[PDB]
DNA sequence: GCATCCGTGA
DNA sequence: TATAATGGGAGCTGTCACGGATGC
């Protein structure tokens, strides 16, 4: 299909959620030692999908004869790693917290 | 087709002009002093009376130009419209004419010297304040065309 | 510069909403002002009346039906903001639009006024022709 | 670790460049062309046991077990049609800039 | 441009927009590129 | 040769040292050279003081010291490291309570040393320090812009030093006090201070009706402690007046001299305007438990005063020089120590707490590193901190004598308006009305004059010639413009029979306004001309000839000069060439008289009068920070009796002791066959047959091997998959070879990184199986030569680890750097420029046949359009080409001073004196006039240059004293139609070539995120289409081209890849696809919680993420 | 400028709709190689090379001349898109 | 967060705000496990508030969150989204391209108003692509991978490199632009003409509309690579087709300066 | 009905 | 894991204009 209009909304929080691949629960970035992304964290694997091309964290499936398999060891789709530009986390919050758009 | 400094000709109206406004300068100034007319109605007779010759040397540079040498460089740049105006050329031949102070206020005293006879350091620096001026002007003019024709591109675009 | 004033008048403001849905010093295009009261007036009810509107360049293009457009003019938080909220869907119309989305313009060799024309050969042609009558 | 708007200058080595993607695409298409002058079967052998189909490289026994055959009469045609690639390799000099 | 009818599908507003703007930084007894601003 | 010197203006006074500025400054701010106990208190003195002592245990300061530095300077610049004395201070840490007295003299880290020229080296790298100007501290009163009969009294104190206090009179009558946007009435402050109704009324009361709007009858009654919680409780809400609270915020608003700072010479400003005395830099005292006022109280009378209209008393001018300073280097510097310091002060009252209150030292109890932070953090990354221009040595003499209204502490670019940018009538002999940056920055950048110097309060001033009578001493006065409006200043030019005024009406000035006054009524006189002008403005030749705007030009252009090999100094010079050469101190001269012993290339050793023998080494093609040669060259020969201040070596860019910026070549001005429309240039063959306007050039080249979790990197001769073709030139080591010829492409340095682990493709595992060859562990990582660079190798430094005295960044094994030089010969699309603001690129290189020629076959090198002086009003240029011209025949050069000049009568004979040598040679070797020149000499009669009936060499005599000659074409040979100027013209090559500007990409590196391609030159970028260009593309009406910029050429992935192969396949390209960025900002507005949907004609979504971003 | 581009801009109703003909039979002239050209042997647009006179490799200078010469059709909706690409390709394979 | 050049690591702010934002929340869950008083659950929201709009947008409301040791506010959302420096103007309405170059204009009184000078190095380089395609066509190269490591080297470059060129660029045009762009003739089309040098050269009748002269000014060139955007190009975008202003209508290439004189 | 701060833009 | 200790420190000032909401 051709694209013709582009509509702009507000997101619910289900919608949000819908979007999300997972939720980071820790303020972690990589590890300090094996440079590789911590587990829960902002550049989680498991979360925003793999690295690597076709290929798991652990590299228990290292090609394309696994598509869209997620392996039970480290818990990585096996997929195109430009996911990584696409796939959206989320957070939840424990009280909600107003938008500042739309306050100020 | 070349510039020497002589291709600038000062015309020999100009020492008469010049002797003139001299002369009614003078007379200004005595009715100043005798109380006739204001501080204003003197400083603005001078003014007006300094642009008037002014533009009376620049017609004398023209007419000896046309008449005595219509081939001379400037006169036949200016003409034929490939590079220059007349006044540049009445800076170049008769005089600089008058200065602004950086208020905006014009000086009482004129520049009579020309680029071709050389200025005074008091005069040079006299005209810097212009010149200053004008590429200010122009350095904060760019600034908002740019964005007055930015906001008519979006509201034309469609 | 009667381009530029035309698209500063294009605005209009309701002095009172008649049968419609309108409000009182609600602002609209005249456009669309017009096909209202077309609208209603062949419906047989009582039109719009409004009043001619006349806002600056950047107003009238910080207004416009385009939220794209708009949106990557200036106030960018504002306009996404109203945008968001009334659900706003952009049609493509302008420029900036599919400039944006990365499409062909609405314009020049992208108008659609000269966009679909086709060019073939007369051997071609004729060859289709007796394709097309043997059938 | 310093912040990136201190980005602009930093180019992305991941994403692979028009150039790098076409040698692949060519690679690719040479290397069918070399394939087309083997027997179906005998290529079909290599494209098993290589990975080129499936993805995943077939043991011996595999691709023996898949024609019917003997993993040692497997073994033997992938050799001879490794031994024409070979040869027609270096008749036609191809492959050859793909080497690096 | 072409001192003849203009061609569907051309722009017309940019062409405005620029035409307007390009002449702009030369604005200089006068109002001049405030006053354009101002109205 | 011959220095003919013009004018009849004696300068008394020679100019003072160009870099003191910066020199004197540092030096007083360092105290270095003084003994502890004999230093003023200023500076890093100043600072110590104020932040000592620390009261909490009590911290208390000595003495400090700077030590030697632990390198000198070319080793510095050589290693990447800073030029830098290690700086002690002895502190006595004392307990009060005890009497225990511990004292121990800590490191406090280092602080740069400036050099001899006035420069710093930072990292490696030459910095300058630019001064910078600002509103001088003191109490001012303006116009209020809203009440014309009112207003605004303002108190100011040094930036960062504490807020700047408004006094108001308001409209209902009562006085108001504005501190950090809060506004009060003054009287409760006043109260505070201690003072009662009765005081104010017999203090004020003279003004009529302003008091009774001070008189509050609540404020009174109250005692000036609950004055003092009132006013807590009205700047600080919510906080709990408590009364020591209250005392410690005022206190430390007002009269604390630790957070508030009037300047010294805003103290003296306030003690001159207001006439009253201050006991500190503070507005008020807290003495004796109470507080005591000093400012507020003569600032609030002068200011009822000025609005009651008492006579004496008069608004300020805040563009006025007077009221306008210059922070110099020490004072910048001197201020972010002290905020250092200050840290280290927070530091040293946290570590008085924490640990054991018995035992400490003043080691144990100070942390340097907020201090080293501060100051390397100003010398680092400040922008009054600026790279160093070195392009030739005039480039960083004006460097430093460089006055900015930017930078920390001063005005926004937005921010400027007319007024910042103006030249105000104070500018006189200060700040040089012409040179200035042309673009945004105009007005805001400026540059020192000539004779102008810093005082110690920051104010410049100008000399003045003292008249007592009629007689002009050779005394001479600087003042400030303060004290310059007091006096009438007649102007240099005046005429002078000995120490008298020979004239009965002089030209003078009272308040910067010109007027013509009697000699008794001359109480000083201008120096010289010179003094109204900066260095570079000063280097232009018949400047009054030149219109400002264009002498702008010339001034900044000649900073952009390049050092040719040839280099010469002009034929017409201002005079101040050589001083020039003299205090940038890239020339060699000798201390003291005696006999120069030994004469190298590398070096010179000369024998005093002393006895004692002394070498001087040569600084040989040392890469500038422009990248400009910097080398010296031997300018005397074994066995010369020189004396002191003679010249030994000549730097870069001069010759013999004189200024060289450029070539002297033969110009003419005419137009040729529009090669030289719109200020286009032509030039002759010969110019790079005998190597004029020549250059040599270093770039330099840098890699690193460090270490890695996949393996170290290695710099090595072994290359994967690398012919011996490629590395011939490289040695054992991998380094490139000195002397080798590198082209784009080449290897400078080979490196090897190991592959970053990957399983190679089905196809790669075939190509391996065919071929039988294992592929590599390590991949080719080597330094290689961008697009359109190379050159010879001249050097190699490698610094690895382990080996001696050496130690790199953490992670690296080792550091290669490659240095290399190219001869850059004039090319198309290099630019020229004169001294007068004429400037052009160069369009077109002619043989020498094709050249116009004198008559006795001398080719000119320049041809200059004549079209391009009119419009601009430089007639500078023309002068300079007949007195070059008659410089030319004679054999000659000149000097001529900055309006006092060679004027058109003595050019006329001296060009008659050519014309002897010109022609009579000529008439002498048998040859009569030419056909062509009779031919001329009608056309030029009918034209009204010659005149008619003289014999043909007394008309072409007429032409040549007009500049003019006879000219023929060297294709044709037919003369041209009329006499053309011809004359030597001191021409530039200017920074700007087109070997370094070209540059070219078909596909290259994207950015990360947006995945567009880079920009720059260096990373091999794509041009930038932007907002306009895309206007452009719209307005002709073009969507494919567009489209193509908007998707195929830029960030559509499968777009460009598809687009390339297509190409290279021979097909036509396929239909773009959407692009990355549009589903970057999709993304981006998801983050922000906004739902962007792409939909279709029956609005049902579509997917440009392809189902990649969807579960 | 073009050859004759004043009576290529009279030849439509908008210059946009020459620039549409003109690219469109230019990318079948390329997909077809050349081979479905109206032009005779003689009126080919040639190229001056080091070894002599070529075909001119620019299907949109072949593309204008064709359209000069008269013997191109243009115009909107003349023929079903796919019944168009087939017939040519049954004319003139690729 | 990626690795830079010398072994380095680089982030984006959005990183650091996303931490904060993480940290407040997880210590207000266990604050609120271990019933703390409402003053700490208080202040632990007011701060969870203030990260949320920390992120969102920053420096909106209140004091903007920086880095440690630095004055300089963290880029949010909104900063990335907007201004003129914003994800809009910046990356979407304008765009880095390919196949272009730049260069020092010089004045070629040869060309024809249609022509323009273009250096061989710089077009050997646009038209980079073509040129392999020729080189593949003829027997330069064996294929398009050996064309191109035999251009990588300049010293591997020979004449017939160029030939080919010349038969890549017949009949194709560059599009030659001026900063600023101040009307739609501040680009305009141009056959290149291949020049030795390195400089752009320019007809003088077009100098006027670009605002172009010759003291140092520079260009831009760019390859319109479709038969589309060609033809764009030699129809509508060519110099000498455009020869009035759409402004006035007047003519805009016209005789000056030294044409004007000698005439 | 009108002065009073703040917010966004080069 | 145990002497006792119980509201924080920088702001930082020579821009111009209209769109709000306040709210004088
Ligand atoms: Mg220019
Ligand atoms: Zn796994």
């Amino acid at each position: 299909k051709e694209v013709r209009k582009v509509r702009i909304a507000l997101a619910s929080p289900e919608k949000i959620r819908s979007w999300s691949y997972g939720e980071v629960e820790k303020p972690e970035t990589i590890n300090y030692r094996t440079l590789k992304p911590e587990r829960d964290g902002l550049f989680d694997e498991r979360i925003f999908g793999p690295i690597k091309d076709y290929e798991c964290a652990c590299g228990k499936y290292k090609r394309q004869r696994f598509e869209g398999k997620v392996c039970e060891r480290c818990g990585v789709e096996v997929t195109k790693s430009i996911v990584r530009r696409y796939r959206m986390g989320h957070i939840e919050l424990a009280t909600p917290a107003a938008h500042i758009w739309f306050v100020k | 087709i070349t510039i020497g400094i002589d291709d600038a000709v000062i015309p020999e109206e100009k020492k008469q002009y010049l002797e003139e406004a001299d002369r009614k300068l003078l007379q200004i100034e005595q009715a100043y002093e005798m109380g006739f007319l204001t501080d204003r109605e003197r400083y603005d007779q001078i003014l007006q009376l300094w642009t008037e010759t002014t533009e009376k040397v620049t017609q004398a540079v023209f007419k000896n130009f046309e008449e005595n040498y219509p081939f001379n460089p400037l006169y036949v740049m200016a003409q034929s419209g490939a590079r220059g105006n007349p006044q540049q050329i009445r800076q170049l031949c008769g005089l600089r004419g008058l200065m602004q102070k950086p208020s905006g206020e014009t000086f009482e005293v004129p520049v009579r010297s020309s680029f071709r006879e050389g200025l005074t350091v008091l005069e040079y620096f006299i005209s810097s304040h212009g010149a200053r001026k004008g590429g200010a002007d122009t350095a904060l003019r760019t600034a908002d065309s740019g964005y007055l024709t930015r906001k008519l591109v979006d509201v034309t675009h469609e | 510069i009667e381009i530029v004033v035309r698209q500063m008048m294009k605005y209009v403001e309701v002095t009172d909403p008649g049968d419609s849905r309108l409000l009182e010093g609600q602002v609209l295009e005249k456009w669309d002002v017009e096909a209202l009261n077309e609208r209603l007036i062949a419906e047989g009810k009582t039109p719009v009346a409004w009043k001619p509107l006349l806002m600056g360049v950047t107003k009238s293009a910080l207004s416009t039906k385009s939220w794209l457009s708009a949106a990557s003019f200036q106030n960018t938080t504002h306009v996404l903001t109203e945008a968001a909220i009334a659900g706003k869907k952009d049609e493509l119309i302008g420029l900036k639009e599919n400039v944006i989305l990365g499409r062909l313009i609405p314009a020049g060799t992208g108008s659609d006024f000269v966009r679909f024309t086709q060019v073939v050969d007369q051997k071609t042609l004729k060859a289709i022709e007796e394709a097309r009558k043997e059938a | 670790p310093v912040s990136l708007e201190t980005g602009d200058f930093i180019p992305d080595e991941h994403l692979p460049s028009p150039v790098d993607a076409a040698t692949q695409s060519l690679l690719s298409e040479e290397l069918e062309k070399a394939l087309s002058k083997l027997s179906e079967r005998e290529a079909m052998v290599l494209k098993l046991r290589k990975g080129l189909i499936d993805g995943r490289e077939h043991t011996l026994e595999e691709v023996g077990a898949f024609f019917g055959v003997t993993r040692e009469r497997i073994r033997q045609i992938e050799n001879k049609a490794l031994r024409k690639l070979k040869y027609h390799e270096s008749r036609t000099r191809k492959l050859r800039d793909f080497l690096d | 441009s072409m001192a003849r009818p203009v061609s569907i599908g051309e722009a017309v507003g940019i062409v405005a927009a620029q035409s307007i703007g390009e002449p702009g930084t030369q604005l200089t007894i006068t109002q001049g590129l405030p006053r354009v601003i101002e109205l | 040769m011959e220095i003919k010197r013009f004018g009849r203006i004696r300068e008394v006074i020679p100019l003072p040292p160009l870099t003191e500025i910066q020199v004197e400054s540092y030096r007083r701010a360092l105290q270095a050279d003084v003994p502890p106990e004999k230093r003023e208190n200023v500076g890093i003195q100043a600072a110590f003081r104020e932040t000592f002592p620390i009261e909490e245990l009590v911290l208390d300061f000595l003495e400090y010291r700077l030590g030697e530095p632990p390198f000198p300077q070319d080793e510095c610049r050589e290693k990447d490291l800073t030029y830098q004395a290690p700086l002690y201070a002895r502190l006595q840490l004392i307990h009060k309570d005890t009497g225990l007295i511990k004292e121990d003299e800590v490191f406090l880290g280092h602080i740069p040393l400036m050099t001899e020229d006035g420069s710093f080296i930072i990292n490696g790298a030459d910095r300058v320090i630019v001064s910078q100007i600002h509103r001088s501290p003191g109490v001012y009163f303006t116009p209020d812009p809203a009440r014309p009969g009112r207003y605004i009294a303002s108190i100011i104190p040094l930036p960062k030093r504490g807020p700047w206090i408004d006094l108001e009179v308001e409209p209902n009558g009562v006085v108001s006090m504005k501190v950090n946007k809060r506004k009060f009435p003054l009287v409760l402050l006043l109260r505070v201070l201690g003072y009662d109704q009765e005081t104010l009324a017999r203090e004020l009361g003279a003004y009529g009706e302003l008091v009774q709007g001070l008189m509050d009858e609540s404020v009174f009654a109250m005692r000036p402690e609950e004055a003092l919680i009132r006013l807590f409780t009205l700047l600080r809400p919510g906080d709990p007046p408590k009364r020591d609270k209250a005392v410690a915020y005022v206190y430390g608003l007002i009269a604390d001299p630790r957070r508030y700072d009037l300047g010294e010479a805003g103290r003296y400003k306030a003690e001159e305007k207001l006439g009253i005395r201050l006991s500190g830099r503070t507005l008020a005292r807290f003495e004796d438990g109470e507080f005591k006022d000093e400012v507020f109280l003569p600032t609030l009378r002068y200011l009822f005063a000025l609005t009651a209209g008492v006579p004496g008393h008069e608004v300020d001018d805040i563009d006025h020089l007077g009221n306008r300073r210059i922070r110099t280097v020490g004072e910048l510097m001197t201020d972010q120590f002290r905020v250092g310091l200050a840290r280290l002060a927070r530091g040293v009252r946290e570590r008085m707490l924490m640990g054991s209150e018995d035992s400490l030292t003043p080691a144990k109890l100070v942390n340097s590193r907020p201090l080293e932070a501060a100051i390397r953090e100003f010398f680092s990354r400040s922008q009054l901190s600026q790279f160093k221009d070195e392009t030739n040595p005039l480039s960083s003499l004006r460097h430093k004598r460089r006055i900015s209204a930017l930078g920390p502490g001063g005005l926004t670019r937005e921010r400027a308006g007319f007024d910042v940018r103006d030249v105000h009538r104070t500018h006189y002999g200060r700040i040089c009305p012409v040179e200035t940056p042309e673009g945004a920055n105009i007005g805001l950048i400026t540059s020192l004059a000539a004779y102008a110097r810093v005082d110690e309060l920051g104010f410049i001033r100008t000399p003045y010639r003292r008249v007592v009578g009629g007689v002009v001493t050779d005394e001479v006065v600087y003042m400030t413009a303060t004290e310059e409006d007091r006096y009438t200043i007649a102007q240099a030019n005046t005429p002078l029979e000995g120490n008298r005024i020979a004239a009965e009406r002089v030209v003078a000035r009272r308040k910067g306004e010109p007027v013509i006054v009697s000699p008794e009524e001359v109480e000083f006189m201008d120096v010289s001309p010179k003094q109204v002008f900066s260095v570079n403005t000063n280097l232009i030749p018949f400047l009054e000839h030149d219109d400002a705007n264009r002498a702008l030009m010339g001034s900044n252009m000649q900073t952009q000069a390049v050092p040719l090999i040839r280099a010469q100094a002009p034929v017409v010079m201002t005079g101040l060439e050589e001083r020039v050469v003299r205090d940038s101190l890239a020339a060699l001269y000798a201390e003291e008289d005696g006999e120069v012993a030994k004469v190298d290339g590398n070096r010179i050793v000369v024998r005093y009068e002393d006895g004692r023998l002394v070498e001087y080494p040569l600084r040989r093609f040392y890469r500038s920070n422009q990248g400009t040669a910097l080398d010296q060259r031997p300018r005397v020969v074994v066995g010369q009796r020189v004396r002191k201040g003679d010249l030994l070596a000549d730097g870069p860019a001069s010759e013999n002791g004189f200024l060289a910026l450029g070539q002297n070549v033969l110009v003419a001005i005419m137009p040729f066959d529009g090669y030289n429309f719109e200020d286009a240039i032509v030039i002759s063959e010969e110019l790079l047959k005998r190597d004029f306007y020549t250059s040599i050039h270093i770039e330099r080249y840098e890699i690193e091997a460090r270490d890695t979790k996949l393996g170290p990197e290695r710099i090595t001769r072994d290359i994967p998959h690398l012919s011996e073709a490629a590395l011939r030139d490289l040695d054992e080591e991998g380094v490139v070879r000195i002397g080798a010829e590198v082209k784009p492409g080449d290897i400078l340095v080979g490196r090897t990184s190991f592959k970053g682990e990957s399983e190679p493709t089905p196809e790669e595992r075939l190509l391996r199986s065919i071929f039988g060859e294992k592929a590599r562990d390590v991949k080719d990582t080597s330094l290689r030569v961008p697009p359109g660079e190379g050159g010879i190798v001249v050097r190699t430094v490698r610094l690895r680890r382990g080996d001696p005295g050496v130690e790199l960044k953490p992670g690296v094994r080792e550091v290669v750097r490659v240095y290399v030089a190219q001869k850059r010969k004039l090319q198309v699309g290099d630019k020229l420029a004169n001294r007068h603001g004429n400037k052009g690129v160069v369009a077109k290189i002619l043989p020498v046949e094709d050249m116009p020629h004198l008559p006795d076959g001398t080719p000119v090198d320049v041809i200059l359009n004549p079209l391009g002086v009119p419009s601009r009003m430089n007639l500078g240029q023309i002068l300079e080409t007949h007195l070059g011209l008659a410089g030319y025949f004679l054999g000659q050069r000149y000097i001529s001073p900055i309006f006092d000049g060679a004027k058109e009568p003595e050019i006329k004979e001296l060009l008659a004196q050519a014309f002897e040598v010109y022609f009579g040679k000529r008439k002498g070797e048998g040859f009569g006039v030419d056909k062509r020149e009779v031919e001329v000499l009608r056309r030029a009669e009918k034209l009204g240059l010659v005149t008619p009936g003289k014999t043909p060499e007394e008309q072409l005599k007429e032409l040549f004293l007009q500049g003019k000659v006879v000219l023929y074409d060297g294709r044709t040979g037919e003369p041209i139609e009329g006499p053309i100027v011809v004359g030597q013209m001191f021409i530039m090559k200017l920074y700007h070539m087109v070997e370094d500007k070209m540059h070219a990409r078909s596909t290259g590196p994207y950015s990360l995120i947006t995945q567009q391609p880079l920009g720059g030159k260096a990373q091999f970028g794509g041009q930038r289409f932007g907002e306009m260009e895309v206007w452009a593309l719209e307005a002709y009406g073009a969507a494919h081209t567009l489209q193509e910029m908007l998707t195929l050429k830029s960030d559509d992935i499968e777009g460009r890849n598809a687009a390339y192969e297509a190409i290279i396949k021979g097909e036509d390209v396929p239909e773009p696809s959407v692009p990355e960025s549009f589903r970057v900002l999709v993304k981006e507005l998801q983050a922000l919680a906004l739902d962007v949907q792409t939909l279709d004609e029956k609005d049902n979504p579509v997917d440009i993420f392809e189902g990649l971003a969807s579960k | 400028a073009e050859p004759g581009i004043d009576k290529l801009f009279g030849m439509v109703d908008s210059k946009y709709r020459l620039t549409v003909v003109v690219a469109k039979r230019a990318q079948q002239l390329l997909r077809h190689g050349f081979k479905n050209t109206v032009l005779e042997p003689e009126e080919r647009p040639k190229m001056q090379t080091l070894e002599g006179l070529f075909d001119d490799p620019n299907a949109v200078t072949w593309a204008m001349k064709e359209l000069l010469t008269g013997r191109l059709v243009f115009g909107e909706n003349l023929v079903p898109e796919d019944r168009l690409q087939k017939e040519m390709e049954r004319l003139y394979p690729v | 967060m990626v690795q830079v050049d010398g072994g380095r690591f680089a982030t984006s702010d959005l990183n650091d705000l996303y931490r904060r934002l993480i940290n407040r929340n997880n210590r207000l869950k266990k604050l609120l496990a271990q019933g703390a008083p409402e003053i700490i659950i208080r202040n632990e929201k007011r701060m969870l508030q203030e990260a949320v709009d920390a992120l969102l947008d920053n420096g909106r409301r209140g004091a903007p969150v920086t880095n440690p040791g630095s004055d300089r506010p963290l880029r949010s959302l909104t900063d990335i989204l907007s201004g003129k420096q914003g994800r809009f103007r910046q990356n979407l309405l304008g765009k880095r391209v390919d196949y272009s170059g730049r260069s020092v204009i010089v004045v070629g009184p040869q060309l024809k108003l249609h022509q323009c000078g273009l250096p061989k190095r710089m077009a050997l380089e646009l038209f980079k692509p073509f040129l392999l395609k020729k080189m593949e066509e003829k027997g330069i190269a064996p294929n398009v991978k050996a064309a191109r490591r035999m251009l990588e080297r300049q010293r591997d470059i020979k004449d017939e490199v160029w030939d080919a060129l010349e038969e890549v660029i017949h009949g194709k045009v560059v599009l030659l632009n001026r900063a600023p762009t101040l009307h739609r003739l501040g680009i305009q089309a141009f056959q290149p003409v291949l020049v030795e040098g390195q400089s752009i050269q320019l007809h003088p009748l077009v100098c006027e509309a670009f605002n172009a002269d010759f003291d140092g000014d520079q260009m831009a060139v760019h390859v319109p690579l479709s038969s589309f955007a060609q033809a764009e190009a030699r129809i509508q975008m060519l110099s000498a087709h455009n020869l009035l202003s759409p402004a006035s209508g007047e003519p805009l290439a016209k005789p000056s300066r030294d044409i004007i004189l000698g005439l």
